[PDB]
């Protein structure tokens, strides 16, 4: 699942090489990277 | 002359009131440097469990996840100790934490919309907006998964909020839940407010009777200056209910009058548990403690 | 941000007491003092963390990048 | 964590300052007890900074821009070379993981440009180590041919309190942390408590900063009966002191007039000689964390030293 | 010039361990 | 048996042999303070104290300085032994309370 | 005026005995104040 | 026994003996005269 | 043109030194006058090097084996070839065996005067000049013993200092330097040192003493109304003098009968600095004779009292308190009066007994302040 | 004690703060000849020309506060140093007692006329000190 989170609508869409840098749904240029499934370790302190 | 059997026949002890969580105790003709011992270690011995890593999977909350982990560490979780071993920090991770050692708790919310007539509150707007510390569910593992069965892990306060949500964010983590003392982290008190007060002594040097006596009443609370008429003297009816403001010595008329001291002897210990264990076993603990310091010291050799 | 977990000063837990104070201070139509203490809160430190909290987290959650509108 | 001040100018509302806290209302004991403490040197507790008192974050944005108009650096990874585990930094996209730990030399994104023919990374450099907080691609100054060359990369820096850290109350007395001392070895009040921030008592005779003295026992005042108070200058007078009306306060409230408490030490444990001035001051924390020259010749020829200079 | 006016209901909220808010 | 937790300060200690200074590691006030009023209750022993070099370094000293017939030795030996059963009077003490209660 | 001293010594054909603490410090050499004020031998026995 | 030590900069001293307290300081300028 | 490439390289370049430090000063009253509290992190990189021999072989083998993480280890040997050795790559395997390869005859007739080095890190015995910018006089530029002080990340220094340097710890720093070899180390240690420097030569007047806490500690401690217990007495003398930290001149703390027998027996304050001063000055010598004179007047401690008069006797302390006119830097005072009889380094222990003695005090009995006054 | 203050600090927070004095003289006046929009053109007042009766604990009024205001921010050797030093630096003492510079040249037949160190020259003439302290010195 590869993710890519619209400035604007805040429409989750990804898009891959050779495809114009902007949301599909409404023309916005600014994009925000989405994030996955890991695992982070932390003391809980 | 001091002899331990010639303390037995002094030291008194005197309980006014023993709550579930605080008990407030007097401990009469004994030193400053055992009394001080012991509230010393009824805070900083004590030990206690609670989280300590947090392994976080997924946080698309507005709680940053070292927060969010800090926060899960300060809910304190109702377990007793004893049940677990100390782990051992040298060893590594896959041998580090066992059935023995650790607890583990998970947390799995994710959050929704729900439809509701239009200020509307969060929990009518949205689904599992609220995450609270009952949301940590305990996952029992390996050998022993029956020793925690007529004892489930659940936190001391169930309705603690660890975080806030809005559709679309979700938590995703196993807290794993270790044996510490408090000395490391404040996350492992088990006790709240361990602390003694000293018996206020009113020393009345001049009888002091009439209506100066109802003007010396009115400077200490209202339980500690009881009047028998307008002669008879003024008496001290209950010295340990005084707050020791010294009200009384701020007038001309009283300032020469009275004397304002202690009793060095007699010690007013209040105890309040964070709820793991009972106010008596913590101050019984911090005695075992104080004798167990002792007798590693009786035993053991004075080397060079 | 949200309600601190445990006062500051002595350590007492004070995060459960937060929508409960403005309960008693809506429904019950109690003065600032009177709520605290009926919440047990009667330590000056315990009564300020409730009393001074601000709750910025109900005006920071207004802003959400996952949910249209 | 941010605090609304219980002694504050009721213009603070007016300006609607609760907004954008900037300070948090702290325990405050005008007490010489450490020895760390001395004129421009002041204590914080171990156990408050534990807790999360005076804890900030520091947020530091950086533009990766490709333009040095054909367009020859790629965001990504190029195929058949690719050095040995870059993959635990950055995603498929060659853009780093949003929460990723980040220390200097680690990759903080990755590009292939076809003048070099390999895959190279822009290294993220800086003694303090951090977390990716935002990644925005940004794709502008074009019509119809689109691609990115230009990335906002946001990097979270945890910051807590350290020793030199500088610490001031609302009237101008300012100090460096001298120490994070633990709770047991710090004093204690017959109420229980043992003061988060610890001031030198030598302060305020230079200074003058009786502001903060009156602050004291109206922070005091105003958290026990749960009150705020106008701290508004000229609102007291010569006639009306606000010594006395925060005094009559303390006094109502169970406390001590003169702002005093009678406190233990945490060493020996024994009462302290005289009760000791405890309030509540509104604290804020500051956002602040070889040549030898012809001088330094001149010292070296000035003690004789010959083999020093030389 | 017009002096402050003094506030009301003041009792009080601190007594000794093993003591309540019982006597009045 | 572990060497590091009590060790005799020979630069200090009596030819013989009744002053003697001790150093203790991981201990504080907590029995410091303790241990030298035990100690002091003690007839022979003619002058003692406890002193904590530095609070950085995990140390604590204590002075034992007899009259005859007795070591700075045997004088810290009983105060650990007279401590031990000061404690278990202790114990006895708050059991029995807590049954009268 | 750097270059012009230097003039007026080339002019003068002047030899700089390099006894002003300025000139040993330009040619490396040690400081005749304090500790340059003298001169260290070693006593040695064979002949 | 109170005799001096041949090799001391009295030179530099004094100089330093009249710079350091002029720094407190009619003064700097009828120095300069 | 080369005339504007001049003009200067004279001034600006005619010197970036290497091997050097810097770190925020802050202050310890547990550190001698004399010492500097150097930070573990600058201990393990300040190496050093210390040629091997017979005499320091097994000192040297250990660092060798512990390598340059461990301290008290090393980061390299140099082999009497000339070529250099690194122990960073290296395991404890490796490094045992060059250890044992240390004190190895050179083969080589070429080198056979040489013998090995080891770069070894910074010990508890070494030298360091210590600076604080601007360098106005060359007492701002000493010579401090070094003390490591484990889990430190500031450089730690005593207040005894503080005038010298013209340094107040408002977050000031101050310049390391780790000279490296055994003539710039006397220097260090015999002539820029810290020690012989209690009398400036301005005006030939004290710049050593005690400043706030112990000024106002005195006045209480010496006062008439203090008065201590067998218990107390003795742990006030233990508390800031230590046989075993060399303080004792004797090898056994002596101390003076009770001025008070009966009904209780009790010690005066005044009898507690005569004590100190019975343990710090020599035996051999007689005590101290001096007549001095208190900043606080008669009538402040009120009538007939003769307590302005410093009265010393036969080294004890007879009438008058002591202020910042006794142990501070200030002229013919007590500290003053000890380092005329009895030389730099009686005034120096007195200075930190006193220092010690008065913030040991001040802990049982503390000082505040109110607007009642 | 001479712990911190003095009794002029004192004065000003129990008594008064005094004329605030401004570049030796009084408070500044205006071509109206007032020295504040408050007071009279030509007032013949203390206060008018900044004599505060007011003290710190009882508090300041607003035209003794301006004009404490005044005196408060009024009051808000490298070159003469460097060319004797570089003209001095090689002038010492010599084996002879004589100070001489760099170049041998005499500067000074003799530095006082003793040759004694200052940090010598204290308890030379403190014979009384030094009769107590015979057998000690001896
Ligand atoms: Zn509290």
């Amino acid at each position: 699942t590869l993710k890519y989170i619209c400035a604007e609508c805040s429409s989750k869409l990804s898009l891959s090489r050779t495809d114009a840098v902007r949301c599909k749904d409404c023309g916005h240029r600014i994009l925000l990277k989405a994030r996955t499934k890991r695992l982070v370790q932390f003391e809980a302190r | 002359e001091w002899n331990v059997e010639k303390f037995k026949k002094d030291f008194e002890v005197n309980i006014s009131s023993l709550d579930a969580r605080e008990a407030n105790f007097d401990l009469i003709n004994i030193d400053t440097s055992i009394a001080n011992a012991f509230r010393r270690i009824m805070i900083s011995e004590v030990p206690s469990v609670a989280a300590e890593y947090v392994y976080f999977f997924n946080n698309t909350s507005v709680i940053q996840d070292e927060v969010l982990a800090h926060r899960i560490g300060l809910v304190p979780l109702k377990v007793d100790p004893d049940m677990l071993t100390w782990v051992d920090s040298n060893l590594p991770d896959d041998e580090k934490f066992t059935d023995e050692n650790t607890i583990v708790l998970s947390l799995n919310v994710k959050c929704t919309r729900n439809p509701d007539a239009p200020s509307t509150d969060p929990k009518e707007l949205y689904n599992n907006a609220h995450v609270y510390a009952r949301d940590l569910k305990f996952e029992p593992q390996g050998r022993q998964s029956t020793t925690f069965a007529d004892c489930p892990v659940v936190p001391a306060d169930p309705d603690i909020l660890l975080a806030k949500l809005r559709p679309g964010q979700e938590i995703s983590l196993k807290a794993h839940c270790i044996l510490g003392i408090g000395g490391d982290h404040a996350k492992f008190s088990p006790v709240s407010t361990a602390s003694y007060r000293l018996l206020p002594q009113i020393n009345i040097l001049q009888p002091i009777k009439g209506e100066s006596a109802r003007r010396f009443q009115k400077c200490f609370p209202p339980g500690v200056i009881g009047i028998d008429e307008g002669s008879d003297e003024a008496y001290v009816k209950d010295a340990r209910k005084d707050t020791v403001s010294r009200e009384v010595l701020r007038y001309e008329e009283f300032a020469d009058k009275v004397k304002l001291g202690r009793v060095r002897n007699h010690f007013i210990f209040n105890v309040e548990s964070a709820g793991a264990m009972t106010p008596e076993e913590i101050f019984f603990k911090s005695v075992r403690i104080l004798k167990n310091k002792a007798e590693y010291l009786k035993n053991c050799p004075i080397t060079q | 941000m949200i309600v601190p977990v445990r006062c500051f000063s002595c350590g007492k837990v004070v995060g459960d007491k937060w929508e409960s104070y403005l309960n008693l201070l809506q429904e019950d139509e109690l003065d600032e003092g009177t709520a605290l203490s009926r919440l047990g809160l009667k330590r000056y430190c315990c009564r300020r963390m409730i009393l001074t909290h601000v709750d910025l987290i109900e005006k920071f959650l207004r802003y959400n990048p996952l949910e249209k509108r | 964590t941010g605090q609304t001040p219980i002694v504050k100018a009721n213009l603070y509302d007016d300006y609607g300052m609760d907004n954008f806290p900037n300070g948090f209302n702290a325990v405050v004991a005008v007490i010489s007890y450490t020895g760390y403490d001395m004129d421009d040197a002041m204590i914080i507790n171990k156990s408050a900074d534990e807790r999360g008192f005076g804890y900030g974050t520091m947020y530091k944005t950086e533009k990766v821009d490709l333009a040095l108009d054909p367009i020859t650096q790629h965001f990504g990874f190029g195929n058949d070379e690719w050095p040995k585990e870059w993959l635990e930094k950055l995603d498929e996209d060659g853009l780093p993981y949003i929460g990723t730990y980040v220390e200097e030399g680690d990759p903080i994104c990755a590009y292939f440009d076809d003048t070099l023919n390999k895959t190279k990374i822009k290294t993220y450099h800086s003694s303090e180590p951090a977390y990716i907080e935002e990644v925005n691609l940004i794709g502008d100054e074009s019509n119809k041919f689109q691609e990115l060359q230009t990335v906002s990369i946001k990097y979270r820096i945890r910051r807590t309190p350290q020793i030199g850290d500088k610490f001031s109350s609302r009237h101008g007395q300012k100090g460096v942390c001298s120490r994070k001392w633990p709770t047991i070895d710090m004093p204690f009040s017959e109420t229980g408590i043992q003061p988060d921030i610890i001031i030198n008592p030598h302060a305020f005779p230079s200074r003058m900063t009786i502001g903060m003295f009156v602050e004291s026992l109206a922070g005091k005042a105003g958290a026990l009966h749960g009150i705020a108070q106008d701290s508004t200058p000229w609102i007291f007078n010569e006639d009306d002191t606000p010594a006395d009306y925060f005094g009559e306060q303390l006094a109502k409230a169970g406390y001590n007039y003169h702002g005093n408490e009678p406190m233990y030490s945490g060493a020996t444990g024994e009462e302290l000689r005289a009760d000791i001035y405890v309030g509540v001051v509104y604290y804020q924390r500051l956002r602040h964390m070889i040549r030898v020259g012809e001088m330094e010749r001149d010292a070296l020829i000035g003690h004789g030293t010959s083999f020093l200079l030389q | 010039r017009k002096d402050v006016p003094k506030v009301e209901g003041l009792k009080l909220e601190h007594f000794a361990t093993g003591y309540d808010a019982e006597d009045f | 048996p572990d060497r590091e937790k009590i060790k005799l300060l020979t630069q200090a200690t009596s030819e013989d042999g009744t002053s003697a200074s001790f150093q203790i590691v991981e201990e504080d006030h907590t029995l410091g303070n303790a241990l030298r009023y035990v100690i002091m209750k003690n007839p022979d022993v003619e002058f003692c104290g406890y002193s904590i070099p530095h609070p950085s370094e995990n140390l604590l000293n204590i002075r034992i300085q007899t009259y005859g017939e007795t070591t700075a030795v045997d004088a810290l030996q009983k105060g650990l032994k007279d401590l031990m059963d000061l404690c278990d009077v202790v114990e006895s003490k708050f059991t029995e309370k807590i049954k009268s209660m | 005026t750097t270059c012009q001293f230097l003039t007026k010594a080339v002019l003068d054909n002047e030899r700089e005995q390099l006894d002003s603490p300025s000139a040993r410090i330009v040619v490396g050499k040690l400081n005749n104040v304090g500790t340059g004020s003298f001169d260290v031998l070693a006593k040695v026995p064979n002949a | 026994r109170s005799l001096i030590n041949p090799g001391e900069a009295v030179g530099i001293i004094a100089s330093q003996s009249v710079g350091e307290p002029s720094t407190q300081m009619l003064g700097i300028p009828r120095l300069r005269e | 043109g080369v005339k504007q490439a001049l003009e200067g390289l004279f001034r600006k370049h005619m010197k970036r030194v290497n091997y050097a430090a810097r770190s925020v000063i802050s202050p310890d009253p547990n550190i001698e006058t004399n010492e500097i509290g150097v930070p573990p992190v600058f201990a393990v990189k300040l190496t050093y090097p210390e040629p091997v021999t017979a005499y320091n072989i097994a000192e040297l083998r250990q660092a060798v084996i512990n390598g340059p993480d461990k301290w008290p280890g090393a980061t390299q040997i140099q082999n009497e070839d000339g070529s250099l050795v690194s122990l960073i790559g290296m395991s404890v395997e490796q490094r045992k065996a060059l250890a044992n390869q240390l004190l190895t005859p050179s083969s080589n007739v070429s080198t056979h005067t040489l013998n090995k080095k080891v770069y070894r890190h910074i010990k508890n015995r070494d030298v360091v000049l210590m600076n604080r910018q601007p360098t106005l006089h060359k007492a701002s530029m000493m010579g401090h013993k070094v003390r490591v002080l484990p889990n430190e990340k500031t450089l730690r220094l005593h207040y005894a200092n503080t005038g010298a340097y013209n340094a107040d710890f408002d977050g000031d720093e101050m310049n390391m330097h780790f000279p490296q070899n055994e003539n710039a180390r006397a220097e260090a240690l015999n002539l820029a040192n810290t020690d012989s420097q209690y009398l400036t030569p301005t005006s030939g007047s004290p710049v050593r003493g005690l400043i706030q806490d112990h000024i106002s500690a005195g006045v209480w401690l010496t006062s008439k109304d203090s008065f201590f217990t067998r218990e107390q007495y003795q742990q006030y003398i233990y508390g800031c003098i230590r046989p075993e930290d060399g303080h004792t001149t004797r090898s056994k703390i002596v101390t003076l009968p009770p001025t008070i027998f009966k009904p209780y027996p009790l010690w005066t304050g005044k009898q507690i600095i005569t004590t100190v001063l019975l343990n710090v000055t020599p035996p051999d010598m007689p005590g101290i004779n001096l007549i001095s004179k208190n900043k606080i007047k008669n009538e402040y401690w009120g009538k007939g009292s003769l307590e302005n008069e410093v009265l010393f006797k036969d080294g004890a302390l007879l009438c008058g308190i002591l202020d910042k006119s006794q142990y501070g830097a200030s002229k013919y005072g007590i500290v003053h009066s000890l380092h005329e009889v009895y030389g730099p380094e009686v005034a120096a222990k007195v200075l930190s007994v006193l220092g010690r003695l008065f913030t040991n005090y001040i802990t049982a009995t503390a000082f505040t302040c109110g607007m009642d006054d | 004690s001479g712990a911190k203050g003095s009794n002029v600090n004192v004065s000003q927070i129990m008594c008064l703060l005094g004329q605030q004095a401004l570049e030796g003289r009084r408070v500044p006046v205006m071509v109206s000849g007032k020295t504040l929009p408050s007071f009279k053109p030509y007032e013949t007042d203390a206060m008018a020309g900044g004599y505060v009766k007011g003290r710190f604990y009882s508090g300041i009024k607003p035209q003794e506060y301006y004009f404490h205001c005044m005196a408060g921010r009024e009051g808000l050797s490298g070159y003469l140093q460097r060319c004797l030093t570089k003209q001095l630096e090689g002038v010492h003492v010599s084996y002879d007692n004589s100070i001489r510079d760099a170049d041998g040249t005499l500067v000074q037949f003799m530095y006082g006329g003793d040759a004694i160190d200052i940090t010598k020259e204290s308890h030379m003439t403190q014979f009384e000190f030094c009769l107590d302290n015979y057998y000690a010195l001896l």
